[PDB]
């Protein structure tokens, strides 16, 4: 029933200061239950990956899901907004029923601050049953001790709206701030994202690294694929060095 | 609906060199609509994948004709086009099985090219959830590489006020170029290859008749090329001369374009 | 005795105790959302309000919880005030509330409808600023069981050097120091990382306690 939310996406598989604690904080709670039972440590459930734009949290967390290799489920923010009623029990108990019974998967969501607004201005707003959905989320992630099952990963593009009652292991606990890392790191993750193609063995990474400023990872992959667009018709079967900065100065 | 029987495109039509003045853009789109099919191995060995596609919007001009031209100049098997004016109809919900059956036929056609026309009839998100299901399910079934993510991406629309396709198009669509309206010296090739009809006298200079018809769409100049032989045979003659229907030309554009 | 208010300005604690009793017995299992009142559409859900309260009065045992009420207690307003009048007619009407019990919870005690704060509706008021340290020491003793520690132990530094916190905060900081101790792959965990890590991280929670 309600295949629009039940069968959302049938998928199996798709900066060190945050990807270390992130990848560890999502991989070690999966298998390393022995030390969790020896030292009594509880696996973290909620994580707040916030910060300014220009980083690409969606594709970075998607790459983390590629590092986990487990099942991945896609879900967006405004997808909970539906004209029908009673979506809290049906959607929360449905997605948490398939996640409750099925194998341990990974559920990464985004745009949570917009749908998690407590309605400061009470003039007129329909965002009241999505607030019901949030109260049932904190209800089933707070009042249920057997909730050591499949985690729920959240991501917010801004911290303008923040519920002060989100202080719990099951709730948003790992407040990951974006310190705007160095450009060479984006040239490293982009170097890994572009090492498969035939690249000429002369790249200094200084120009193409410095040119990438406040640019998400999806835009960097748009620079790589965009470089492959004209690079396919350049005649040479190997990518050149000026095509990175040409793509940045072409679509960016 | 009529989109199932009207969806299949056949009966070839207006050919390549009748483009509306586009000299660079005809290569910018030919390199993705004709070159990948003619050289599949050259794009796999010479690079990583063939190009995705182009994007034509803005002024109407000769729109909706160049894609039928791409259907005409197909060397292997004419592809299927999809219009958007049939998606927004009463009793919504059939668009899911519709896009799944036309994409299912696309998988039945060894992943053939699928053109999408008139995105503005289902675009412009700005009670509209029934439209959001069709357009968000469509974009979900286009950006999603599960059926195919390499065939073709092209949206020929008139109004660019579509908010969601404008932000979702950087995912898989590309080449945010304009329409490149036909210039003055563009129609001379339309006359050159449209001279393949009944024997036309060589006194008709194609540059003069081409430059004496401004602001004329591709369908308009096609109707002029049809009325040239029409008003040329209505006189029970055997040859066509510009002096026989010049008044019909400058009248059919002037009196009908004031 | 037909109502009670639990307002804690610092941190939490109403959901910890409401979850301790509501998770212990609760006399039933039926949670009522304190935000799904009117509608998302035209306000014709009076059959849903009188249906939910119709079941709350149909069943003999019933306990209703309402959390985060400060957002709903602030043409579009005439229906809000009309539903507040419906709450006045359903809480102080011709219906003896001798068996049903309701508990209201909030976040900031500044906009709690002083008209609704009249005695009779919310009779009991308790400040959870400093919970006598019994919840802190108790949650620290139940969280100190499975974790192995060295013989050198001093709970007075953790209980005394931490104020204005709760059980969930203290368990997230104690487990945060337990992860800080598991990063160094050591078997035993001394309380030095508890005093320094819980002290400094606790100061970061005091700074980020907005």
């Amino acid at each position: 029933y309600d295949s629009r939310v039940k069968a959302m996406e049938v998928d199996e598989r798709p900066l060190d200061k945050q990807i270390q604690e992130l990848v560890e904080a999502i991989v070690l709670p999966m298998n390393h239950k022995e030390k969790f039972e020896n030292l009594g440590i509880q696996p973290p459930k909620g994580v707040l990956m916030y910060g300014p734009p220009g980083t690409g949290k969606t594709l970075l967390a998607r790459a983390c899901a590629a590092q986990t290799k487990a099942t991945f489920l896609k879900l967006a923010g405004p997808q909970l907004v539906q004209m029908f009623i009673g979506d809290g029990a049906k959607l929360v108990r449905d997605a948490f029923a398939l996640a409750k019974e099925k194998a341990p998967s990974i559920i990464f969501i985004d745009e949570l601050d917009a749908i998690g607004t407590k309605r400061f201005d009470s003039e007129k707003a329909g965002d009241r049953e999505v607030q019901r959905t949030m109260l049932e989320l904190l209800n089933q992630l707070d009042g249920f001790q057997p909730n050591t099952q499949v985690k729920v990963i959240a991501a917010t593009n801004r911290v303008d709206i923040l519920d002060p009652a989100l202080l719990r292991s099951g709730r948003l606990d790992r407040k990951i701030e974006f310190p705007m890392p160095n450009e060479e790191a984006r040239a490293r993750i982009m170097q890994i994202h572009s090492r498969k193609m035939n690249v000429s063995p002369d790249v200094n990474y200084e120009e193409l690294a410095r040119c990438t400023d406040d640019f998400n990872g999806a835009q960097c992959k748009a620079v790589c694929v965009e470089a492959g667009m004209i690079a396919l018709r350049r005649g040479a079967t190997e990518l050149t060095h000026e095509d990175y900065m040409e793509g940045i100065l072409e679509v960016q | 609906p009529t989109v199932t029987m009207m969806q299949v495109e056949e009966k070839p039509d207006v050919t390549y060199s009748d483009v509306g003045g586009c000299k660079e853009q005809i290569e910018k789109l030919r390199e993705v609509v004709e070159t990948p099919l003619l050289h599949p191995e050259r794009f796999v060995n010479l690079g990583i994948e063939p190009p995705k596609g182009v994007l034509l919007f803005g002024p109407p001009g000769t729109g909706k004709t160049l894609c039928a031209r791409a259907v005409a100049n197909r060397t292997d098997a004419c592809f299927i086009r999809v219009i958007g004016s049939e998606l927004v109809q009463k009793y919504v919900g059939e668009g899911a099985r519709m896009v799944r059956e036309l994409f299912e036929m696309a998988r039945t056609k060894k992943a053939c090219l699928i053109f999408f026309d008139e995105i503005d009839a289902i675009g412009g998100a700005r009670g509209d959830n029934e439209v959001q299901r069709t357009m968000l399910e469509l974009i979900n079934q286009l950006d999603g590489f599960d059926p195919r993510g390499n065939i073709k991406v092209l949206m020929a629309t008139n109004r660019p006020d579509t908010l969601d396709p404008a932000l979702m198009r950087p995912g898989r669509l590309d080449r945010k170029i304009e329409f490149s309206l036909p210039d003055l010296e563009g129609r001379t090739h339309i006359f050159k290859i449209h001279a393949r009809s009944m024997s036309v006298e060589r006194d008709i200079r194609f540059e003069l008749l081409a430059r004496l018809c401004p602001n004329s769409t591709g369908a308009e100049i096609r109707s002029v090329c049809t009325e040239a032989g029409m008003f040329a045979i209505r006189a029970r003659r055997k040859i066509a001369t510009e002096k026989d229907f010049l008044e019909a030309v400058n009248k059919v554009i002037k009196s009908y374009a004031k | 005795p037909k109502g009670c208010l639990l307002y804690g300005p610092p941190g939490t604690g109403k959901t910890l105790l409401a979850r301790a009793v509501a998770s212990q017995l609760d006399c039933n299992f039926l949670k009522v959302v304190s935000s799904s009142i009117v509608d998302k559409y035209i306000g014709e859900s009076a059959r849903l309000i009188r249906e939910m309260f119709n079941y709350a009065r149909d069943h003999q045992p019933c306990i209703i919880f309402m959390d985060e009420i400060d957002a709903i207690g602030g043409s579009a307003d005439r229906e809000i005030q009309r539903t507040l009048m419906e709450l006045l007619n359903q809480m102080d009407g011709f219906d003896t509330l001798h068996r049903v019990k309701m508990i209201m919870a909030t976040n900031r005690p500044d906009t709690l409808d002083p008209a609704l704060l009249r005695p009779g509706r919310l009779d009991r008021k308790i400040h959870i600023d400093l919970p006598n340290e019994q919840a802190r020491l108790d949650i620290l003793k139940i969280h100190a069981g499975p974790i192995t520690k060295h013989g050198e132990i001093d709970y007075e530094a953790i209980v005394k050097l931490s104020d204005g916190f709760n059980g969930a905060d203290l368990r997230n900081v104690c487990t945060e120091a337990g992860m800080f101790a598991i990063r160094a792959d050591h078997d035993f965990v001394v309380q030095e990382d508890f005093m320094k890590a819980v002290r400094k991280v606790a100061d970061s929670k005091k700074l980020e306690s907005k």
